[PDB]
């Protein structure tokens, strides 16, 4: 049917010829899933089977293939190339224990300094505010007894 | 001495979050990188809080709860390099050597690096080492000029030489 | 790998960087100092590198005032190389010969006539100084 | 290679994820068990998260997620902001 | 080297005496196998904890080889508890799900209590209308 | 992420990238910090200590008492040493030694220049027209058709050069060359004709390492990369080995049938017999004599260095180390199986978790999950002390391991733990403010749950402990159908969560509650089963009234009850009420249903068919077409409208309302 | 789609199996002779006031009609499909929240129904954003899941079937868009894993099945999961290579003509 | 002890999406193993974590450094790859 009519066409043929495997009778059908399983094999131009061992690819380095098995070879081949693995990989990455991109790990979290800056006030002022004088023998006055900074650097 | 932009990573623990965290994180900095050496940038001396810090980031950490607040400042560092001519403090006198001292950096003066008019005095007073005339004692600051450094242990230690015209008693 | 002298040469980041100058340099240190000790309970350990440096920079206060700097600046100008300006800025004196010994770096870099104007505007300024 | 992104111009969806939700959770409760400062009064609870989830409930909990595409870029979110 | 004994259970013998209580990790022989203060090493065979109750007996005798050579028989009762398998004779593979004590049965009506029961899913499925013909 | 002597340092940064190169003899030179000269060492110096050249140097120790020098300490936290082990007798290399017999006509000896010349710009553009680490195949193409060198370089000549010069022709200069290769068991034998005058064709003619490395060396550097290698990672000059390093006991075994003896591994062994013949090879170097007869020893080398690497390379060796059995080579561990790879990388046992049989209970709610003390007196779950629990934490230590509502294990800020068991047992220890301590299990406290075999997504969901007696676990009923699995005496695994931030993520995803639908089919997967099943049909019947007796009793289960009881439906002599109305209790308030079934009329016309209001059913009766996973099935309903609870707890009211009806409605057959 | 699977329920299409002639007698609406609904619009018909309503009800009908032929040209015959957010229940329940029965006729207003979707349609964004263009995919990623709420809220259906209100009909719209946006999937997520799972317990239910007993059988014979690795290993030697070829009629509706 | 986590087991975690769960019972709670890679050379160095000494022959580093969460799992298979000849450079962030 690749060869014949599409390759848009043999997509759908898949759908079809998997619907006719898992329905007669009675079968839980998704059409999302199915859906998904033919766009993988039909996504990449020629017809990507799934033969024990994860479609005979090949363009994510090695470190990833040494994960669908068998390794060896592969390690001992690559090896003497030197193939770079920017470790997109998900196999490839519960591999080294670095935190994997599932889902919930598939992005990262910092803080929101903001809101515990401007937070809420805040109700009081003003002597504490800006003093020096309560029993530190040294002086303050908030900020202002007639000294700069910056400019002096500058020249 | 050079003024330059140096960064530092701050990791700042939960116990320390509050509402002014800006002001921990800068005190974290001046505590963990003022009075430090690296064979890269040498003592830094200090650094020019105030305008010159900034605070980016940050991203806090998945197994340790400890966010990374990345810094880039602006710091006085003291970094020495073979052929430089500076003044130097001595400090010792002995057989061996010249002793000196430029800010915090040791520098060693090889008795074989110094001109043969100055001899070794033991019995005078306070160890010397004159001439001719001029006197080299424990308080004299003198010039010289690096022929070799040498980086141990984020430390800096080199060997200056007397032997070119215009070095030596200042 | 890069272990040389020269004659400009080494580091590059650190060559693209300018070097501080002594008095300017101390001065800087002050300041930053009186803007730490704007709010301070009383102490503040200066470890053992800033001893050392206290002492130095004030034995070579090149320039023992706060408009001295200044005064030195104006007179500069002329990058020429970071290094070899805070260089001349902190040795002094005197003569032309002299300063291509020091800095051979100079060689054909500036002439003569000039460089003992500014030696003349130094000694005056030293004190001066008043 | 990053490229960060417009706090004014932001693509992604107002509302927060099923995943989301997961890792905040996950992320403040670890940081209040590791006795920190806590945002909303506290109702008189025992468990690091359960009080993380009076917090979300407010939206008045910290953190914020930084959102990769994969372009290189990407979007920051502010607890407060989701939904 | 060998601690958590107890080796207080053992005779003068080296071996013990049945039936004393055994349980935990307890130990019932010794060994040793030279090399100040040395050197006795311990080959000894503990006792899984997992285990318990008293000692049979045991019986010393002779090898050859040509030393000696001991054997030690443990009994433990076991009786039932949720979650023991029980089957009839026609692959009703069943576990036990409770312990009601006499009272709550369905004393009835001659009156006697019955001493297991099954539920009836267990056999319009599986079809194994000899369960109930026996 | 845990603790690991607070190594601090060098902050952390996870890995990012992984850079796959090929070891180099100086490398491994350098790297190695050992010697290595008593071949057959094994502390063989007469005493029991060791030295010079295997145990210690340094290595990386491999006992308590031991701070083997660089780091530590033991027996963990110290990584294995590497080392090389010098070498001076140009060795073979199975493995990579395949590739480099392929290439052969990459540069020809010896002048060492690639094979095509510009060239030929076709050939030569085409191998390039493709990425590296394929163009191997242009290569061997070239070779099989190569076989003589011509003048010399693309020197100018007519020389110029503006822009030029071409001036070239052709592929350098030299000769060759000129004689292809066979591979015949472990060794390289080669043809040399032209011919007609003398010369030879497959039968004999050998080669060498020493001669190959020496050429490859001499390669251009511009053509190292014309070519699928790297003049900074993979080098062919590589291929051989020189150096061969030598890997930390860490890597390896040993044993002590304490006492005397304490043999070793097995394994290893073999490299200490391969020192063994190089030592007995090089100091020969002054001779000399035999000299023909010493190659003859030169040649076990090949295979030793081979049978630890590849026991059996398809070539008859043997191997054979204890009683004629291969000898556990480096390739048998990594793809076993029955190894690493799937094994120790894959599918990993791992360690806070349990098993038992399984058994069912009615009365826990579904998110509930019976974990039997035994157990729960043995896990754990950390907890940092945080300030909202020291008083609360503290009992819990001062009452003990072995109390349920007890610990184990008092962690502190230098990383040290204060076993609660025989060496703790007292001393007051107030607590810290900001460590940690280990308690046992006691109230959801959520834990995962899954059975082998584990297709579904939701063969591991996540309940809420606690904590039943007896020994095993109880679970709810209607969750057997996820796990496809009977109380036939099955066993089902428990992985407790150890940081609180994975606590959450099996609470807020992964939970059977929002799990009670699956989107392989946007249906329910669980549902009224079993005796709750058959119950409800034999009492959603119009046939079956309550007496007012209970009723009454029965309305302690709902479990949240409005407290008011509900209008009879009966007033008449006795005070009745339907089957139909007490049952429609359990369900929500505010979900409609249609599920007009085959015949059925204007009439009733006889219980056919069902249909509910206002959270009340008012038509035909229930069974599974409506309390099991069926399309617009109540089950499906409520969800979905309004999400899992009071959702969750429509399955904890008819199967506690019903189960408990039918309790005293008896039924059987 | 780009929706979450498992938040969807299979619904129906009332508007496809459905006789022109009856089609129009459920959305079309004129003023020839009919003006039947001025007996709902209470309370407060216009009357009619000027024009603008009498041209709404032909527009509406313009697009829900765009949709009733296509589909077809799309779909076979079936009409049962799943889609995102039951509509035929959030009207029941929702005349259970508010009741009113035909006694009480519609608070409402011919121009607010159609304005209710447009504002309301357009609220179910799952594509971001403008970016122009980029609203296209948006704008049919959801195009299905569309052409149901222009026929079952198009005007003549709200006012002879089930009477609504500006409360009610606002309250409907309102579980409609956000049972919407809460059903919308990730970004997360694995949608391969998941989705594979799924595909490999179908076979197994079938395995067996096309292999239980079971016969005996013959003529369009190949069988089920035994076959699966056939297509997946794209082996040329597939068994029952088979294959079904159609043809006009003519040739052939006929039989001794085929 | 222990149990088993087997591969079938692990490709459920993936389904729901629990990175943490995942990243928690393979690498944490079996495993647990840190080591300190050369920023330069990606290898195994000469680290105590007590004296802060890291320090490398070969690269000459003892100022560039970064640290690694592997499952001594993971380390022996690098490590085993050392003696077939390869390098596997564990090249972290920028410290590459
Ligand atoms: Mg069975
Ligand atoms: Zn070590
Ligand atoms: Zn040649
Ligand atoms: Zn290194």
């Amino acid at each position: 049917i690749l060869q014949i009519l599409g390759i848009e066409a043999t997509r759908s043929a898949l759908l079809k010829e998997l619907r006719n495997v898992i329905e007669f009778d009675g079968s839980y059908v998704n059409y999302r899933h199915l859906a998904l399983l033919c766009d993988v094999m039909t996504s990449r131009g020629h017809l990507m089977a799934i033969t024990r061992h994860g479609i005979n690819r090949a363009e994510t380095g090695a470190l990833m293939r040494c994960s669908f098995e068998e390794t060896v070879e592969i390690l001992m081949d690559a090896a003497a190339s030197g193939e770079k693995d920017d470790c997109k990989g998900i196999s490839e990455n519960i591999m080294l224990g670095q935190l994997a991109p599932m889902g919930t790990g598939a992005f990262d979290i910092y803080l929101d300094q903001d809101m515990l800056m401007n937070y809420s006030l805040g109700t009081a002022v003003p002597t504490l505010a800006g003093s020096g004088m309560g029993t530190s023998q040294l002086p303050e006055g908030a900020g202002t007894p007639y000294e700069r900074s910056p400019m002096v650097d500058s020249g | 001495f050079f003024l330059k932009e140096l960064s530092l990573t701050i990791s700042l623990h939960p116990s320390y979050f509050g509402p002014r965290m800006q002001d921990y994180l800068k005190a974290k900095l001046l505590a963990d990188v003022e009075g430090t050496c690296s064979g890269q940038y040498g003592y830094i001396i200090c650094v020019l809080d105030s305008n010159t810090i900034d605070i980016d980031k940050g991203r806090v950490v998945p197994g340790q709860g400890f966010a990374e607040f990345e810094v880039k400042y602006r710091a006085v560092l003291w970094r020495p390099f073979r052929g430089e001519v500076v003044d130097a403090i001595v400090t010792t006198v002995n057989k061996m050597g010249f002793f000196a001292n430029i800010g915090p950096l040791n520098v060693f003066v090889s008795s074989h690096l110094v001109p043969p008019d100055m001899k070794f005095d033991p019995t005078a007073n306070p160890p010397n080492y004159s001439g001719e005339d001029q006197v080299i004692e424990k308080g004299s600051n003198v010039r010289l000029k690096i022929v070799g450094t040498r980086t141990d242990a984020t430390e800096i230690f080199a060997i200056a030489t007397m032997k070119e015209d215009y070095l030596g008693v200042l | 790998f890069e272990e040389d002298a020269a004659q400009l040469k080494l580091g590059p980041e650190f060559e693209n960087e300018d070097m501080l100058t002594v008095s300017e340099a101390k001065i800087l240190i002050e300041t930053v100092l009186a803007q730490r000790a704007r709010e301070t309970n009383g102490e503040i350990p200066m470890t053992d590198v800033m001893k050392k440096t206290v002492a130095y920079f004030n034995v070579f206060a090149r320039f023992k005032t706060a408009e001295a700097t200044y005064a030195c600046e104006r007179i500069l100008g002329n990058r020429f190389h970071k290094f070899e300006r805070a260089q001349l800025g902190t040795l002094c004196c005197e003569d032309a010969e002299e300063a291509r010994t020091l800095i051979p770096s100079l060689a054909n870099k500036i002439d003569d006539q000039n460089l003992q104007g500014i030696l003349d505007e130094l000694s005056t300024l030293r004190k001066f100084q008043d | 290679s990053g490229k960060a992104v417009a706090k004014e111009d932001r693509t992604t969806t107002p509302y927060m994820t099923k995943y989301e939700r997961a890792r905040i959770l996950g992320t403040r409760a670890l940081q209040i068990s590791m006795n920190a400062p806590v945002l909303v009064d506290l109702e008189g609870e025992t468990d690091p998260l359960q009080i993380a989830m009076k917090e979300l409930a407010q939206k008045k909990i910290p953190l914020l997620v930084r959102r990769y595409l994969p372009d290189g870029s990407y979007e920051d979110w502010s607890v407060a902001e989701l939904i | 080297r060998m601690k958590h004994g107890t080796y207080d259970k053992l005779e003068d013998d080296g071996l013990i005496a049945p039936g004393t209580r055994v349980s935990g990790e307890d130990i019932i022989i010794g060994k040793t196998a030279p090399i100040q203060l040395h050197a006795k090493r311990d080959v000894s065979t503990p006792l899984r904890s997992t285990e318990s109750g008293i000692v049979d007996q045991v019986m010393v005798t002779t090898n050859q080889e040509g030393l000696k050579f001991v054997k030690v028989r443990m009994r433990s009762t076991r009786i039932p508890q949720i979650g023991d398998k029980f089957a009839s004779r026609h692959g009703q593979k069943g576990t036990i799900g409770m312990t009601y004590r006499h009272e709550d049965m369905p004393f009835s009506a001659q009156g006697i209590v019955p001493d297991i029961i099954i539920n009836p899913h267990a056999i319009p499925s599986r079809m194994t209308v000899a369960h109930l013909v026996e | 992420s845990g603790i690991q002597f607070s190594p601090s340092s060098v902050p952390l940064r996870r890995v990012e990238e992984v850079q796959f190169g090929i070891l180099s003899p100086e490398e491994i030179r350098s790297m190695s910090v050992a010697k290595i000269e008593f071949p057959e060492t094994m502390d063989e110096s007469g005493q029991r200590p060791r030295v010079g050249g295997l145990l210690d140097p340094r290595l990386g120790t491999i006992d308590r008492q031991f701070k083997c020098q660089t780091c530590g300490e033991t027996m963990a936290d110290c990584p294995g040493h590497f080392g090389h082990i010098e070498l001076a007798k140009p060795v073979f290399h199975i493995g990579f030694l395949s590739k480099i017999k392929k290439i052969l006509e990459c540069v020809c000896w010896n002048c060492g220049k690639l094979k095509i010349d510009s060239s030929n710009p076709k050939f030569n553009d085409t191998q390039r027209y493709r990425d590296p680490k394929n163009r191997l195949n242009a290569v061997w193409n070239v070779c099989k058709t190569k076989m003589v060198c011509d003048t010399g370089l693309s020197a100018g000549s007519d020389n110029f050069d503006l822009s030029n010069p071409s001036a070239n022709m052709g592929h350098g200069g030299c000769g060759a060359a000129q004689p292809t290769i066979r591979k015949d068991g472990l060794r390289l034998w080669g043809s040399w004709k032209r011919g007609k005058d003398e010369s030879d064709l497959p039968e004999k003619r050998l080669l060498s390492p020493l001669e190959v490395h020496t050429i490859f060396t001499h390669i251009s550097s511009e053509d190292l990369a014309h070519l699928g290698l790297n003049e900074q990672y993979a080098r062919p000059d590589w291929m051989i080995i020189t150096v061969l390093p030598v890997p930390p006991p860490s890597v390896r075994p040993s044993i002590s049938v304490d006492g005397t003896s304490r043999g070793e591994d097995d394994l290893t062994h073999k490299l200490s017999d391969i020192i063994k013949a190089n030592a007995n090879v090089r100091r020969c170097e002054q001779e000399g004599a035999p000299a023909h007869i010493v190659s003859e020893y030169e040649q076990l080398l090949q295979f030793h260095v081979a049978t630890y690497m590849d026991n059996e390379i398809a070539g008859q060796p043997q191997a054979l180390q204890k009683s004629g059995r291969p000898l556990k080579s480096i390739r048998a561990r990594l793809k076993g199986k029955e190894g690493r790879l799937r094994g120790n990388l894959m599918g990993k046992r791992v360690d806070f978790s349990a098993r038992t049989v399984i058994t069912g209970d009615p009365n826990l709610s579904l998110d509930e999950l019976g974990v039997p003390r035994s157990i729960a007196k043995t896990l754990t779950y950390p907890e940092t002390v945080t300030p909202y629990n020291i008083y609360q934490l503290q009992e819990l230590v001062r009452n003990g391991p072995d109390e349920h509502p007890g610990a184990k294990y008092i962690i502190r800020d230098t990383g040290e733990r204060i076993d609660l068991r025989y060496h703790k047992r007292a001393g007051d220890i107030p607590l810290r403010y900001g460590w940690r301590v280990e308690r046992h299990i006691r109230d959801g406290d959520v834990v995962i749950f899954n059975r082998q075999p584990s297709l579904h997504k939701m063969s591991m969901m996540g309940h809420r402990i606690r904590v039943m007696p007896y020994s095993t676990f109880r679970l709810n009923l209607s969750v057997t159908s996820p796990y496809n699995a009977d109380f036939d005496g099955d066993e089902m695994n428990m992985h407790v969560p150890q940081s609180e931030e994975t606590r959450a993520e099996i609470q807020e995803i992964t939970m059977v509650p929002k799990q009670i639908v699956s989107p392989q089919s946007n249906k329910p997967v669980m549902g009224i089963v079993q005796d709750t099943l058959a119950g409800v049909r034999k009492f959603s019947l119009r046939d079956n009234f309550l007496t007012r007796n209970a009723v009454m009793n029965i309305m302690l289960w709902v479990p949240d009850w409005d407290g008011i009881l509900p209008p009879p439906v009966i007033l008449k002599p006795k005070v009745l009420w339907t089957g139909k109305q007490i049952l429609s209790l359990i369900i929500p308030k505010g979900i409609n249903l249609i599920r007009d079934d085959d015949k059925q009329s204007l009439s009733n016309p006889t219980d056919s068919g069902m249909l509910i209001e206002n959270g009340e059913i008012i038509y035909g009766v229930v069974d599974k077409k409506t309390v099991g996973a069926s399309q617009g099935g109540l089950v499906h309903t409520i969800w979905k409208e309004k999400g899992p609870e009071i959702c969750k707890g429509f399955f904890n009211g008819i199967q506690r309302v019903v189960n408990y009806w039918l309790l005293h409605n008896g039924f059987s057959i | 789609d780009g929706l979450d699977a498992t938040l969807v329920e299979y619904q129906v299409f009332d508007s496809l199996r459905l006789s022109t002639k009856q089609f129009e007698k459920k959305y079309r609406i004129d003023l020839m002779e009919d003006r039947s609904l001025s007996l709902y619009m209470e309370n407060s018909i216009e009357n009619d006031s000027s024009v603008q309503d009498l041209l709404d009800e032909e527009y509406t009908q313009l697009v829900a009609d765009r949709e009733l032929l296509c589909k077809f040209i799309f779909p076979k015959g079936d009409a049962r499909w799943p889609l995102p957010v039951n509509v035929q229940r959030i009207i029941q329940n929702a005349l259970q929240i508010f009741h009113l029965e035909a006694k009480k006729p519609t608070d409402l207003l011919p121009s607010d129904i159609i304005n209710g979707l447009n504002e309301l349609i357009a609220k179910l964004t799952i594509f971001r954003g403008s970016d122009r263009i980029t609203r296209d995919v948006q704008n049919n990623a959801t195009l299905l899941f569309q052409i149901l709420l222009r026929s079952k809220f198009a005007v003549k259906r709200v006012i002879m079937e089930y009477r609504l209100n500006k409360v009610a009909f606002e309250w409907i719209m309102g579980e409609v868009e956000a049972r919407f946006q809460q059903a919308v999937v990730s970004p997360g997520e694995m949608v391969g894993t998941l989705a594979a799972q799924s595909i490999g317990e179908p076979a197994t239910q079938m395995t067996l099945n096309t292999f239980h007993y079971a016969g005996v059988s013959s003529k369009n014979v190949t069988l089920g999961v035994p076959r699966l690795k056939e297509i997946l290993n794209v082996a040329k030697n597939i068994k029952t290579p088979s294959l079904t070829i159609y043809l006009m009629p003519w040739i052939a509706a006929n039989m001794d003509l085929a | 002890g222990g149990l088993r986590f087997g591969e079938m087991e692990r490709d459920c975690q993936i389904s729901h999406g629990c990175s943490s769960v995942l990243r928690e019972r393979l690498f944490d709670c079996s495993d647990a193993y840190r080591v300190i890679v050369c920023d330069i050379c990606g290898l195994i160095a000469i680290a105590s974590y007590k004296k802060d000494s890291y320090e490398c022959r070969s690269c000459q580093n003892r100022t560039r450094f970064s640290q690694v969460y592997l499952p001594y799992a993971a380390k022996l298979l690098f490590q085993e790859l050392m003696s077939m000849n390869i390098a596997p450079r564990l090249f972290t962030k920028n410290h590459k």
